[PDB]
This record gives C-alpha cells, structure tokens and sequence, in this order.
C-alpha cells in the first residue's frame, strides 16, 4: 500500500506525458458512460443521452479538468494524501453529499484509460503503482466521511 | 439460486416477523446509517436521528417491498420492476450499498428471532436478499 | 483513533457476556454454513455435510475457540490492532493461504451472531462500535499480505 | 442484462483479440497478481514469475473459456456450466476477486485495443465481464 521509490518514480514519470485536461474529461466522460449512476450528480449538466453526447459534454469536459486537476496537484503529496484532500473530504461529504464509492469507480476509470492511451507503456509493474494511487486518493478523499 | 428449502425458510422467519416488519425495517435503516455512515449519503433531505418520522415511513416501505418479495418470491424481477425502475433511473444508490442494508436487515432478523434465526435459516435469508438486491440493481445499466 | 468513549465502552461491556469458546464454535460454524466455499479451508476437519455436522463438529469448535480468543485478545488493544496480529497476519497469508476476504466475511457473521444472542441489548450503537472492531481486525490481518 | 448492443460489441472486440488470446489471459493474470496480491492465495502451488509456462498456461484456459462465452452469449449458463460446478464445488475462490480479475482483464484489453476500446464498448465489456463472474459464481451455495 505504500508505494516504494522505484513505484514513485513510475507514477511521477508516466504522469509527466498526461494532458490532464484531456485524461480528465475523458475519465469523467467513461465513468458516467460505463457507470450511469454517477450521473445522479450531473442533471445540471444538459445532455447526457448517449456516450457521444456524454463525451461531447463541455460541462462534463470541464468537471473531468476540474477532478483530475486536484488528482495531479494530489500526487506532490503522495506521503500525506489524507492531510492534502481533508478539506476536499469535507467538502463531498458534508456539502456534495458524493457516495465514496464513486471515487473508487473513477479511479478504476482512470486506470482504464491510462492503459488505454498509453498501451504497453502501462506495464503491470506501473499499474500496480497506479492501483495504490487510485486507492490511496479515494482513502484520502473518503477520510473525513461521517 | 434459491432452494425449495430457502424459499421455505425465508417464508417461515418473514411469517414470525409478522406485523413487526414496518418497525423493523427502520430499525435496519438506522442500523446501516450508524455502522455504515457512508449510507447518509442518500439521505440528505432526512432527518436521520433515533427515532425520526422519515426514517420510521421509509422503514414501512422497505418492509412493503420485501413483503411482497417473500409473497412473489418466483416471480421477483416483475413483482419488484417499478422498484428497480426507480433504483436504476432516479435514486442511483451505488450497487455497493445494498449489501450493507442485506446486512443490517439480517443483523435486525438475527437480534428479533431467537428461535427462527438458526444457521440454516440465516444463510436462507442472507441468499434471499442478496437475491432483492441483485433485482433492484439489475437494470442499472 | 476510531472508536470513540462511547464505543469502546459498549464494545467492552458487552464483550464481558461473552463466552468466547461458545460465541467462537457458533460463529465459525455460520461462517462455514452461511458462505459454504469457506470450508477449502478446512479440509480434514470431517463432517461438514449439511448445518447440523458442521454447528456439531467438535473440530470446528475447536478452533472457533481458538480463533476468538485471539480476537479476544485483540480487543485488549483496540489503539494498536495492526501490531496486534501482525504475526498472526504474516502466517495467514505465507503459510495458510488464506485470503484476506474471509476475514470481513467472518466479522459478518460473528456480528449477526452477537445481534443473535443478545437480541434487543445490541443495539444500533453497540452494533456500530462492533462493527469498526470487526472491520478494524479484519484490516490488521490483512495488513502483511504481499 | 447483456443488451444486443453489448453482445455486438464483445463480438467484434473480442473477435480482434483473435491469436493473442491466450497472451492476453496471461498478461491479465499476471497484472492482478500485481495489483492485487491477495488473489495469489488461491496460487500457492504455483510459479507465478514473470513468463512462467503455468500463468501462460493458465491464461489460454481463461482466454478460451472467454472465447466460449462470447460465442454463446445468448446462453453462458449452458456454455459455463462445468466451469461454474468447478469454482462452486472444489476452487471455491471468493466472489470478491472475480471483480478484481475482471478490471484486470479490461485493463488489458484497453492496453491492446487502442482503436476499439471506445465508451460504449469499454462498457459493454465491463458488464461482459460482470455477467461471466455471476455465472461462474452461480452455483456457490
Ligand atoms: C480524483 C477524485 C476527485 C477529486 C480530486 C475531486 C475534486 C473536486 C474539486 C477540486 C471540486 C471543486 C470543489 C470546489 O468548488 O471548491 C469538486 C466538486 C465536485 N465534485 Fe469531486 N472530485 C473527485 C471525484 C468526484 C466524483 C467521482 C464525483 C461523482 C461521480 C464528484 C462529484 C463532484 C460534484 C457533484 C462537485 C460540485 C461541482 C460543481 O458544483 O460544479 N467528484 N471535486
Ligand atoms: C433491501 C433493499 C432495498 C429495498 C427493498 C428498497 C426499497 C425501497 C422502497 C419501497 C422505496 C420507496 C419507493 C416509493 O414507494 O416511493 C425506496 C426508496 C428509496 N431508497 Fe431504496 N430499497 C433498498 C435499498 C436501498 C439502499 C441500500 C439505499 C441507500 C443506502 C436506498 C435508498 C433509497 C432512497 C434514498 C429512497 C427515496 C427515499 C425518499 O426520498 O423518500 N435504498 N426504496
Ligand atoms: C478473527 C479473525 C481470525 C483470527 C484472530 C485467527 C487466528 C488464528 C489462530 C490463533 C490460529 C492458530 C490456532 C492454533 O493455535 O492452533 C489460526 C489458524 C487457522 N486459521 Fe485463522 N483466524 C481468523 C480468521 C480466519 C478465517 C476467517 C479463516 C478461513 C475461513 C481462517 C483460517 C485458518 C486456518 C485454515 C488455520 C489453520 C487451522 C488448522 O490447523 O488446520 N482464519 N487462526
Ligand atoms: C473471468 C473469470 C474466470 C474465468 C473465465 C476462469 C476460468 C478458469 C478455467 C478455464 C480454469 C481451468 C479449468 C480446467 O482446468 O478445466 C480455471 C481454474 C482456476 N481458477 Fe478460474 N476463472 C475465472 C476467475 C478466477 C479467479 C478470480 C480466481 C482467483 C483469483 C481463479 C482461480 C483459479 C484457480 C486457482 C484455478 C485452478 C488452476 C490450476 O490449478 O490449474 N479463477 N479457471
Ligand atoms: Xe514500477
Ligand atoms: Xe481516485
Ligand atoms: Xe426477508
Ligand atoms: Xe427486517
Ligand atoms: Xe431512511
Ligand atoms: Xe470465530
Ligand atoms: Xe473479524
Ligand atoms: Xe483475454
Ligand atoms: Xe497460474
Ligand atoms: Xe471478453
């Protein structure tokens, strides 16, 4: 669960090629598409009819670059990940009121597409990385639920 | 997936049970909302303390629903199909959630039936709502 | 931690009604009649045909006490649960084999167990602070597994 | 519910996997003994090293029970049905790492797929997976 030196340099590499705008709203996109339920948060966010539609979304779009922008800033602080989203974990529980299973859905989304853009470059090693990330983020954001 | 003996025992506790079931089905709701807080999530609009009006009317609910489960029990997707509809579309409570209410209604069952909750009769029930929930979540997607 | 007074309270009190040799040989035996693919991992323990051989299964007793006695033992110590079965958890998953999964199940059954014979006296608290004990334990024996 | 949709689009996916099936299965298990190291407590008696003839082994017998359900989608019980009194009655593996092979085995199909793996076909994929691990854990109790 920790990740060792060679794990942080795995992730801190890879991460290094991502356009987080991109892999956010692409991420962001594929959860609502392949996990429908987590659009329960999103009627605001117009059409959501299909998974063009979905993808096309430019509201969608703009929360995948909002979550995945706080998930890049995240990974500075893979030694206090749950001090670095405290506030955040407040935030979705006391206010969003986000089931944190959807962060553990995200982060298998996530996952997903790293593998996909990326291809054999994901090796098993650095999906291994990858997986303690996803669940050290989701623990962390999850963390002041009550 | 469920027995002729399953469907006998399940019948058999729900039947001692009896008018009780409304009372606890709210118990099992607050069971889950304080061992499993992650659960409050759905309920923003409630108040949720012991004892709340919301909770004791959902509680009558849930035990309506399981009720006519039990009284449909091979015939459970189309006697539970507006409740699915309503699960997959409107409420979309993560998958995940419905074990942690099988289990607080198991736990409820357990704490309420001395002589019915025997080890045969508990795997009956647990297989039972584990079937409910797989029907309320089946058209999820 | 993750109790709070309260819950450390009620999780001794009650604890104290406990007889751990029974309660152990009870919960075992549901583990094994409730989720029946549990019983890989005692194959030599004889009889476990139908739920009558394996509540009545002296081997199954047996180590229902042996197991709860050392969860027993665990609750002297509710601050440090992984020190606690750290050696315990090493042995599981090195020389056992025996995934982590089966843990939570067990914390499942020994609950409904408890709710079983104590009835009205375990209450929605008491079965909150029981349940951050079991799912504290079930953690603490997973926590060496590689 | 697999939709017809779903079934189209595991076809002509899985249809592109063709040859590499069975390194695939190996890659997919290879990357779950990785990612998720609980699930080598059911390979005690195995040589999980990287390349091993028994993952490659292995991940043919997985690829191709894949390849058999595909075929047969309309009817996967049948299809699986002595691969699900196998896990029922003697591996007896919890249903639980079912989910964590499945994300795995998607994980390498999107590794693999570049030009196929769009939203709608990672889904149906997805609940492919989902709806092979129920039958296979069908017969469990
Ligand atoms: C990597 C995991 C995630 C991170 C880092 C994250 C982060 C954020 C941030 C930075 C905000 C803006 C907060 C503010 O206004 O100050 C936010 C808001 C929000 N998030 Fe999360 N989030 C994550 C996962 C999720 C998931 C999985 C969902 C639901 C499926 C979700 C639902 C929401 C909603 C509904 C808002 C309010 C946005 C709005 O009002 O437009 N989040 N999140
Ligand atoms: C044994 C499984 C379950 C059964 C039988 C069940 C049944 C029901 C029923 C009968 C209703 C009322 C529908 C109506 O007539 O208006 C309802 C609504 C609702 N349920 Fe489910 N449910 C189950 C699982 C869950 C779970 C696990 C959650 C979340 C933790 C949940 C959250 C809700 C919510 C938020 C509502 C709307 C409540 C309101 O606003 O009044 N349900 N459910
Ligand atoms: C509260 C959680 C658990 C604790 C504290 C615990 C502790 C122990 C202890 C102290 C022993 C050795 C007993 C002796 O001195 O002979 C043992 C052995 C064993 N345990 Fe665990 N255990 C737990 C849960 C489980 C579960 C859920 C399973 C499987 C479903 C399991 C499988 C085994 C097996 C197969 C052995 C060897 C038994 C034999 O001698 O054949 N344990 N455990
Ligand atoms: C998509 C889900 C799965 C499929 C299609 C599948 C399929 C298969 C097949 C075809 C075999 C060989 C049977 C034979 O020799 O006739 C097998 C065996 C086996 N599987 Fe499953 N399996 C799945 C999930 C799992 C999972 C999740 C685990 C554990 C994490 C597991 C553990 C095992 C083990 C230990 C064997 C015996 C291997 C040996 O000793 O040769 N399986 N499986
Ligand atoms: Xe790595
Ligand atoms: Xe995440
Ligand atoms: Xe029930
Ligand atoms: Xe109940
Ligand atoms: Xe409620
Ligand atoms: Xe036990
Ligand atoms: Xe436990
Ligand atoms: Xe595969
Ligand atoms: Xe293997
Ligand atoms: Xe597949």
């Amino acid at each position: 669960v920790h990740l060792t030196p060679e794990e942080k340099s795995a992730v801190t590499a890879l991460w290094g090629k991502v356009n987080v705008d991109e892999v956010g709203g692409e991420a962001l996109g594929r959860l609502l598409v392949v996990y429908p339920w987590t659009q329960r948060f999103f009627e605001s966010f117009g059409d959501l009819s299909t998974p063009d539609a979905v993808m096309g979304n430019p509201k969608v779009k703009a929360h995948g670059k909002k979550v995945l922008g706080a998930f890049s800033d995240g990974l500075a602080h893979l030694d206090n990940l749950k001090g670095t989203f405290a506030t955040l974990s407040e935030l979705h529980c006391d206010k969003l009121h986000v089931d944190p299973e959807n962060f553990r859905l995200l982060g298998n989304v996530l996952v997903c597409v790293l593998a996909h853009h990326f291809g054999k470059e994901f090796t098993p090693p650095v999906q291994a990385a990858y997986q303690k990330v996803v669940a050290g983020v989701a623990n962390a954001l999850a963390h002041k639920y009550h | 997936v469920l027995s002729p003996a399953d469907k006998t025992n399940v019948k058999a506790a729900w039947g001692k049970v009896g008018a009780h079931a409304g009372e606890y089905g709210a118990e099992a709701l607050e069971r889950m909302f304080l061992s499993f807080p992650t659960t409050k999530t759905y309920f923003p609009h409630f108040d949720l303390s012991h004892g709340s009006a919301q909770v004791k009317g959902h509680g009558k609910k849930v035990a309506d629903a399981l009720t006519n489960a039990v009284a449909h029990v091979d015939d459970m997707p189309n006697a539970l199909s507006a409740l699915s509809d309503l699960h997959a579309h409107k409420l979309r409570v993560d998958p995940v959630n419905f074990k942690l209410l099988s289990h607080c209604l198991l736990v409820t069952l357990a704490a309420h039936l001395p002589a019915e909750f025997t080890p045969a009769v508990h795997a009956s029930l647990d297989k039972f709502l584990a079937s409910v929930s797989t029907v309320l979540t089946s058209k999820y997607r």
